[PDB]
């Protein structure tokens, strides 16, 4: 007998087999074991809060009726034609956080089948799919996000279909390398939320949480060094020589409008959220620090119109706002942990 | 078997047409229609659109499909066979471009009930499109409509009506990215008249209002630090006319050059912003203060005696004088547009 | 029955070819078909296109489908079976991608009348393109156009013609964040005659003002300020000399910032623009002040009378400035209203 | 009978493969092509492509499509029967992504003649790929090409020739954004070897010739406006040295920022360009004026016995020298890349 | 009658079934494939990609479609004959959307042997990703990949292997936006082994090399302009504190915006580029002759002239022979020593 009469035998859109009737119908749901494979990462915007995935999803149901018949030529384990795959009957699979989901189709549609005398059908398909998740941007430099990606049935509630997580590490990934954040295997803690809809009834919904921190390093040197440097710059403001007191102003207005022109950049470059983030606390208080150094030469300005309580007044500030900043500083970084 | 019993319902040997209404040259069909929304957010004034992810359901009858062999009164279904019975026509009026999802199936819902009654459930992607006024930008309220509306009957064969309880259910912790969508929302009858006659219809309207925290802080706060800068400068005396004549041309040009970048991260509308007319108000006190400098230097040197005391006493004058009438213009322009015109109704 | 006489109709044994026009060899056959705008926007002159949701709509008769059984004198089709008979060709000459709409279904409505009219309803979303003209670019009026014709017929066998009563209606509320659309709309006639032949047309016109409320809040008034604050630095004494030159050279530094910001939210063209040479001009102005200054205190170094000279001439110009601003605002904008 | 007469020639019963090329193992079948630019535009040089909507025609013949029973000599088809006729095979080499039109209906037009002649007129939009030289930026010439080629076929098989008259058509009245498009027209053959074997080949050239008047009246007339600043600090007294150095960081400043937002608009390319070239020259001219500056203040305070008269000798000396050398080198640089290049 | 050769050949009559395999249920088919580039650029850094337009040729034997009918050897076919025979599942491992071209026509190319051999050439357009290694931005050599692997097979079915002549051609004249395509190209085997079983695979790589010019020009010269500037702020007499302060902050201005503009195009990199450290040190400096300068300003408000002068020309002798030896080191140790020359 040839394979493909074997094949066929088994279920063809000729033979008498329907792939519209669930499989073990009126009977103990389906139980389904789901595991997903990672190949790539990135593309996470946030200012649109999606990131983007590329899964090579593999599911195993069991199907009486897709079950060897002897005798065909089994020996070792059956391969099953896509084609045939598409007329073999498939459980309903869904992900409710995904902005959008796209196949792969690199020149051949990405699904293999396989089949086996237990009638056991293992189904691996390849997708591209675009989740999406929300972003928390409270410590933005320093935060931790939890991106999530769940699976869900759509056409059979609970008492037709349920979803398993692979015994043996369900959830793998080749050492994929991210730009801004890093994915870490180790927490990779899953569970299922079996949500029910107000309407139609229960549905199984299993999940998967991931653990992505952003990476502090291109922030900690890009837009903390340069404020520093003003901060430092708007110290050396003081010192100056206050008897000409037309050279104090520029320092001080430069750096109130470099700081402005830096805020703007980052807010462009950053989702907007209505909550204060770490940054703009930074932002704000070296423009306020910028501000006092001003409005302490305005003060000695107008107090000079006594020189020696100018000169003292000067001495204090340029003393005590360095120890000032440093408590802030350190005051800032205990905070943000 | 059931498979039998799918061929003798709707299949060929059951002498029944997909491309017949029920009760047809009779009662029109009635729809019960209701949706789930399970995301929200990317609201772009640019393009004047937002995006939805509804769970669209569906509800009709017709005696045709009722069954009164299976023992079961709700069987499930799937979307191959369903391409070949009735499906109501439904298609939304404000949309520029919407599509299904076929992620390793279909997301497709079929359910038929013993009475007659079918349930069809579809998972939809839509970009609905509301226009947008800015009349009080950082402070307004946006109403965005789903119009729903069939196309291919009209009243004599289809109507739509929305469900009694429940109708527009929102998943649980969603949350917008800049608004906040309100518990209240509006249904109504959107019923058009186009030129070939009556289509029955259904609108749903949706309660958003923007968030000020993000823009006050990250647009008003450095207006206010700059004019408090001008009157840091105000308070300099007479004799460091470079340092107070460049601290004023650098607050004119921060001032400018946030109002460029306000009015830029916006779209062009043709009215006047709130936003706008806050900056103007800020530039405008910017250049009085920088016109007074300059007045008091004009009169400094007019003594080709009491000049230079008159040029002190202006000054001393409109330095107590200017703070004031800030603080009047921010406290009227902030009642007003809190609550004298605008976040009404 | 309903579905016999569907088939009766279209059907395969009503004996009737789809691919065959009504008339075949005989008079061209005449369609009358009208548009419904339902929305608009998106008109950015960077790629010079716009985008509509237009719900055109087409009438025509064919003697083939004509009935007499059903009392009703107008019954409707589906969109699997509106494939199955013939469609008249039209596609839009002027676009850059369109699509159809599918939304739990298809988006196209057929209705046949018992004379043998047939109406035939299609949603669609065009991009259209015109050519912006952007000689005066805050004041222009854009006149961008929509051309319907035929592909697969000639004028022998096809021809185009608009609805007498209400050719292109418009939603009402339909609002544009820039422009706005005037009520009149020309219609015309637009025969083409390509390599293959003689090609039916049609052609509508849309005419579009922009608004210069934004363009003048964010860009007219800055300028006037910024050239008020090189007068209130010309009033300044001498003896404030780099104070004056600063405040001179960081207005001019401020103008060429607004110029290039300008001209960035802008697209390119080859010639000039309104805001372009209102930008110069202020520029000039600028700069002038700056030289003038720089004159003045170069010869109050010239090494007693040279100081009372200075004088007269620092008062003649700052006299005279304001003359030559006004009149030269008031000619631009009176040229630019009334003149184009 | 039209469908009968269809059925007869083109349909399931006529006996004809439309998987069979006509002229089998024969001499290859001779096809002709003319297009027709419906639009332009959209010329990016980021992404290196520009987009056309052409209107692609071909014609060639076949005996076994030949028919003698109606009288007219010309008959019109639709696409659900262009399909199930043979059509050569073409594709566009340098494209990056096209696709045909769909409104209402196809866009595909098919004309049978008597004599066996078949017209076949195809509504296209490409995105076409042309390597662009950015050498002389401002004054540059674009020659962006269209290869025509087929990919099934060999030598032996499938032929391209251009049509004698009109070849290629351009829609009246084309706007172009920044280019202008010339009248004048290249046309060659290409005939390309690859390794399955020898393919034939078509190619057609446009002559872009840039307009400048944007680029002139957004940088050039700065710069210069800049550099007059600079030489009206020449003339400031030496007692006035903030008013000197403020002016100098300033034009600094100023010519930064428009140098990094030119560079930033244009593509990235290894190579200089020549607005590199003239930002760069005229920062350097900027920095020469403030370094000429800071020299006449260090030979001022040298003497804290003649050096006023020198520093105004010095002052003087570049305040006629610099004009001079400005000038010099903005003839030669416009005349160079106006004629030399 | 080459439609009743196709019939006999891969036709309904002929009983080929194209589920099945060439040798089943024995040795895997070989299969030598090669490709030919025909454009390359569009690296976007940002999305971590870039684009190719291959022109992917696949060869193999299958003795089920022997043939001695025709005196000629090799025939042709079209795409609609081509979907009812056997084709060889294949895909690319490292790609993020691919799609074939219809224009006018499909795309694909099918010619039989007598001898049994079958050519099967397809036009495809790839968008492959690879990471980018940024530890020296302006400085850096890329390897991105191209894998090509089976996905509905194993080792037993389906097997790859490289052509041996010249497998990857590029066309001539090819010209990339930034980088050079280096001529040597590095091949070999990638096998993977996944978690259904043993699967083949096949690799080639890449090598690309970034011009420092645009860079270059872009922001190196305006640096050392601005360095000098600052010298020139230096040599500035002590009692014009004014200008002094003022072209100092003009300077720090300037250099900041452009240490701000200078990472605008590209990826928010974990580590340090070369880039930022050469930003980096340049302000550092502006910084420092800032800050001497306040110094200088403290001892003459404090033989406090002489000391003033003896330290401001001791300085503005020595900063410039510390940015000369700085610039150099980073020079030959980034073009040589650290991450250069492999
Ligand atoms: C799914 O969640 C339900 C909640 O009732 C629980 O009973 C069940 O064990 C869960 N299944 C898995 C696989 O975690
Ligand atoms: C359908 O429901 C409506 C109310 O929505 C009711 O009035 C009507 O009787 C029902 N039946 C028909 C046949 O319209
Ligand atoms: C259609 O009407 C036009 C005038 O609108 C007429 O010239 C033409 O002959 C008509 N067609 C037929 C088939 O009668
Ligand atoms: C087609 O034209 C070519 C020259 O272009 C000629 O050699 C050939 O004979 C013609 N006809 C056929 C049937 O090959
Ligand atoms: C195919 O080639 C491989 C080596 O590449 C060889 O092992 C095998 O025997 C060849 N042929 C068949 C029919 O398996």
């Amino acid at each position: 007998v040839p394979a493909n009469s074997t094949s066929n035998i088994l279920n063809r859109l000729l033979v008498s087999y329907d792939p519209r009737i669930r499989p073990n119908f009126k009977g103990i749901p389906v139980d389904v074991v789901v595991n997903i494979f990672i190949n790539s990462f990135g593309s996470i915007q946030e200012t649109t809060m999606d990131y983007r995935v590329n899964i090579f999803l593999r599911q195993k149901w069991n199907d009486p009726r897709l079950k060897l018949p002897s005798d065909f030529r089994g020996s070792d384990a059956l391969t099953v034609d896509p084609t045939m795959y598409k007329c073999l009957w498939k459980p309903d699979l869904f992900f409710a956080n995904e902005k959008s989901a796209n196949f792969h189709d690199v020149t051949q549609e990405n699904i293999l089948l396989f089949i086996f005398r237990d009638g056991d059908v293992l189904v691996s398909m390849r997708l591209s799919i675009t989740l999406s998740c929300p972003l928390d941007l409270t410590l933005f430099p320093m935060d931790t996000q939890r991106c999530k990606m769940q699976l869900e049935s759509f056409g059979y509630t609970t008492d037709d279909l349920r979803f398993i997580w692979q015994s043996g590490d369900p959830v793998q990934l080749e050492k994929i390398a991210l730009p801004q954040f890093d994915i870490k295997k180790e927490d990779i803690e899953y569970g299922n939320c079996t949500k029910y809809y107000k309407g139609t009834g229960y549905y199984t919904c299993v999940e998967v949480i991931f653990t992505l921190r952003r990476q502090v390093g291109f922030y900690m040197m890009g837009v903390y060094a340069p404020t520093l440097l003003i901060v430092v710059l708007s110290w050396l403001s003081f010192w100056i020589n206050p008897d000409a007191s037309a050279a104090r102003v520029p320092l001080g207005i430069f750096s109130v409008l470099s700081l402005a022109s830096e805020c703007t950049t980052l807010a462009a470059e950053l989702p907007k959220v209505s909550y204060v983030k770490a940054l703009d606390v930074w932002l704000i208080a070296c423009l306020l620090f910028g501000f006092a150094s001003l409005v302490e030469y305005a003060v000695v300005q107008v107090m000079l119109n006594i020189p020696t309580a100018a000169k003292r007044i000067d001495l204090y500030a340029r003393a005590l706002f360095p120890f000032c900043f440093l408590f802030f500083n350190v005051i800032y970084w205990s905070i943000y942990l | 078997s059931p498979s039998d019993f799918l061929d003798k319902l709707m299949g060929r040997t059951s002498g029944y047409d997909a491309r017949i209404r029920p009760n047809f040259k009779g009662p029109p069909v009635n729809v019960t229609c209701n949706i789930f929304i399970n995301s929200f957010g990317s609201i772009a004034e640019t393009t004047m659109d937002y995006r939805v992810n509804i769970f669209l359901r569906q509800k009709w009858n017709d005696p045709r499909l009722a069954y009164s062999e299976y023992p079961d009164d709700s069987l499930d279904l799937d979307p191959s066979m369903l391409d070949s019975i009735w499906k109501p026509d439904l298609f939304f009026a404000n949309e520029k471009g919407a599509n299904f999802h076929e992620v390793t199936t279909d997301n497709k819902l079929l359910r038929i009930f013993k009475n007659g009654n079918v349930l069809y459930s579809i998972r939809l992607t839509l970009t609905l499109s509301c226009p947008m006024d800015l009349k009080n930008f950082p402070m307004d309220v946006q109403t965005c409509i789903m119009q729903l509306e069939s196309f291919g009957y009209t009243m004599n064969d289809l109507i739509f009506e929305w469900q009694d309880e429940a109708p527009v259910q929102v998943a649980e912790g969603l949350t917008l990215p800049q608004f906040l969508l309100k518990e209240e929302k509006d249904l109504r009858y959107c019923t058009k008249h186009y030129n070939t006659g009556k289509f029955t219809c259904i609108e749903v309207r949706f309660h958003l209002e923007r968030q000020m925290g993000y823009y006050l802080i990250q647009m008003y706060i450095p207006s206010l630090l700059i004019v408090i800068l001008s009157w840091v400068s105000f308070w300099i005396n007479m004799d460091a006319a470079p340092a107070r004549v460049a601290l004023g041309i650098t607050t004119v040009l921060t001032m400018t050059t946030q109002s460029s970048g306000s009015r830029a991260s916006l779209p062009k509308v043709s009215y006047v912003k709130a936003i706008d007319i806050w900056m103007a108000v800020c530039l405008l006190f910017v250049f009085s203060a920088l016109l007074e400098y300059a007045a008091v230097n004009f009169v400094s040197r007019q003594h080709k005696k009491v000049f230079i005391d008159r040029a002190k006493k202006i000054d001393t004058i409109s330095r107590a004088c200017f703070p004031l009438a800030f603080l009047i213009f921010n406290i009227f322009y902030w009642v007003i547009y809190k609550i004298l015109r605008h976040e009404d109704i």
